[PDB]
């Protein structure tokens, strides 16, 4: 049996509107230590991976381990029926058949229960080593998203260039060439404002834009995101769930032969 | 000038 | 001749915007009383009946009674065109071969005159009775609005059970099953705001939700929507339309043998 | 070699998406007095004729004469890329064979550079002769933007008669007909706000509504527009930029034989 | 398991 | 009855 209670439930909400259009179908690892899932999405170019803490919930109780697969999209449908002040649980038997979720609004005289179905998948998953990155980026989370969106109308691949003093980002196509240089926040005030940029050497790397523009509806979850960056591994993209846990999105390189 | 996948990286366990 | 002067003339937009998208032509009765319409969906599994009494515009004179067929797609093009601060004016002839649409701008500068070309319908009209129900709930409209939206996720019919402590909505499908419960209201402090039930017997039906979700586009009217229910009888869901007259949808159920 | 910088980048954006859904490619005539621009669209019922002067940017330095192709859709993409704050620069070298656009963000962190490629083009240019009018009517951008848009729900095209006391849109279509009647405005607060029609003669003249609700794209660049009228010539529809040019449409009338 | 018409429950008129 | 094009108005160049 396995029961979480969490008052924001915006949190939940904006997870799904995060993972739905990337992945149709992930296996979630309940654990006493919180709740799990890595996915990669149908062409295998990137990868999701998002962790909860138990700490994180105001109550949490995971007797065995559970593995649930759950469609995400029947799950953001489910999602979209709560509100942002409502107070979700989300509760499974030790068969685990289905999954439940409970709604309390904050008009608290509704309250919703959904029984979504679960099913058994068979997912590919992988090793992701706990490693330190040649290049780190710091920035705020809705300047990267434009940035992407941006870029997207000039080419379909992005090279970001991670130097000591700032970072550059640059798109080709038909029509011509653009770069967005963003230098090192100067008069750092408020840390979530900043550019701020840690190098051991500088990394040079392509990606497709079309996977990034997925990787930005995480962009209400966290106001900065961070990119790591090594020569020749696939880029990381995390936004951090305050006091909770996180978010990081996995690409994998353009690379020339 | 060729995408990679995550799995000419990490291997898959 | 029929002449009526409406000075809030966004309840006019509001009506034609609750009718349009659920039938296409209807008959508008004039008489001294004042405007009345009914007509079933192309379907005929709902039904509309619009009542405008005469004592809610500000100026009313109909001679002898009148029957315009009107084409709602082409009235509701028409009032689109009306700002929401329009005063506006009906005028038809003894005749009728048109109807006249006179909207004056809060600007004061700017007149509009429209001529609706009229045809000559052939509507099936049902005898409506007034009856008392077994079951009636009123609530704000927006909450019941957001549940058949929410609902329309989950699946394509809705029970509801109406209960002397509260009312259940309730949907399934494929992905699986949802259940919303409003209590009656406990602290009613604002009687918009409050969920109220008069139960003689408990009622439980099962409705379409497309059909639902049209009858939800007459939000705008009313803060509150009261929902009828009796056993195999339609469910009927009236907005007022304040201090003139009402919206009433009538839905047939979904009957098992 | 030529280089304009603008403080007010806004403006260009506004201007590209006064054009860009108008006329695909127009060749940009860069000299010591500013920027112009002249391009009928595909099927030369229209005309567009831009003025941005030297004195209206922050600076300006144009050594020789340049004609500069542009794909609209390609510039007003590169735009989109822009804030509402940024300082554009535009630079071109004495060649000119790209055109390169510096967006400097109000971030102060944030600097882009794009170059877009240009095309050599051949466009049939038109002689517009200065001359007096019959009729101009000048009034609010909104109210004519809302006019043509809300007489397109009722017909394909407008008549507009200019006269002494006020101006009158007409459309007609299955549905019926409309008349929208502007008289001049009898309390001028706000000359923004206003009316006004110098007439020497009335003029009543009937033109093609799409092309009208193209050129209300001007919109945001003016709080108000003209529009001159002269019996069987084409109506100009004016949008002043604010210190530094104009925006002009015009549109080839229906006559009848 | 079938969806009734409003004139199973009135008559026309 | 006939919609006009800016050429039966104005000469090119």
């Amino acid at each position: 049996m396995f029961e979480a209670r969490l008052v924001q439930g915006s949190i939940l909400k904006k997870v799904l509107e995060a993972l739905k259009d990337l992945i149709n179908e992930a296996c979630w690892d309940i654990s006493s230590s919180g709740v799990n899932l890595q996915s990669m999405d149908s062409s295998h170019v990137s990868l999701v991976q998002l962790t909860l803490r138990s700490e994180g919930f105001d109550t949490y109780r995971c007797d065995r381990n559970l593995a649930m697969g759950v469609n995400l999209t029947s799950m953001s449908k489910i999602l979209k029926c709560a509100g942002n002040e409502d107070i979700i649980t989300l509760r499974a038997e030790d068969n685990a058949d289905t999954l439940a979720l409970v709604f309390e609004a904050p008009n608290q005289e509704k309250v919703s229960d959904y029984e979504m179905k679960l099913m058994d998948l068979d997912v590919e998953q992988l090793g992701i080593p706990e490693q330190e990155y040649s290049c780190v980026v710091k920035m705020p989370s809705g300047e990267f998203a434009r940035i992407c969106r941006d870029l997207s109308h000039i080419g379909d691949a992005v090279v970001i260039s991670c130097a000591k003093d700032g970072v550059k980002f640059s798109a080709s196509g038909e029509l011509g060439n653009g770069n967005i240089k963003l230098s090192q926040t100067s008069n750092v005030d408020k840390e979530e404002e900043a550019v701020t940029i840690e190098m051991n050497e500088p990394v040079q790397l392509t990606f497709a834009l079309r996977y990034l523009n997925f990787f930005t509806k995480a962009t209400p979850l966290s106001s900065t995101v961070t990119l790591s960056m090594s020569a020749d591994v696939p880029l990381v993209v995390e936004y951090k769930i305050a006091d909770m846990g996180h978010l990081k999105y996995y690409l994998a390189p353009k690379i020339e032969d | 000038r060729r995408q990679t996948s995550m799995t000419d990286y990490y291997h898959s366990k």
